[PDB]
């Protein structure tokens, strides 16, 4: 038989690549990385712009139904 | 008694089951890578109770 935990493709469109969890993990860098020159003022965090798109697909490419 | 037996009550019964138709489914695819392939386982077996 089948399963009960899902069936109805609710939680693949809300927490995926096509979604909306792209679009808010891509802001909260430059909320806190580009204005953080007051007291450093160091080129220090600057690694985090390509792992965006790699942590990304090393987890939603796991399963994938 | 003495003119005619009473009956009494009996009974049996029997659920059997044959073949189963397991179924286829597955187918395939695968993614992762590788494977696947477708076977058935799926046979799923029944009881026969
Ligand atoms: C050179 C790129 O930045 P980082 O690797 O964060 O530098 C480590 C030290 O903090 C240098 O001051």
């Amino acid at each position: 038989q089948d399963l009960m935990a899902s069936g109805n493709t609710t939680v693949k469109a809300t927490f995926g690549k096509d979604s909306s969890v792209v679009k808010w993990v891509v802001l909260a860098e430059v909320l806190v990385g580009a204005v953080m020159y007051m007291m450093t003022k160091n080129v220090k965090f600057l690694a985090g712009f390509a792992i965006i798109s790699v942590f990304i697909a090393v987890g939603m490419a796991v399963v994938g139904l | 008694t003495k003119q005619w037996h009473y009956p009494s009550p009996y009974s049996r019964g029997a659920l059997s089951v044959t073949s189963i138709d397991q179924g286829a489914y597955k187918r395939s695819g695968s993614s992762w890578g590788r494977p696947y392939e477708e076977k058935a386982g799926f046979g799923f077996s029944l009881d026969a109770r």
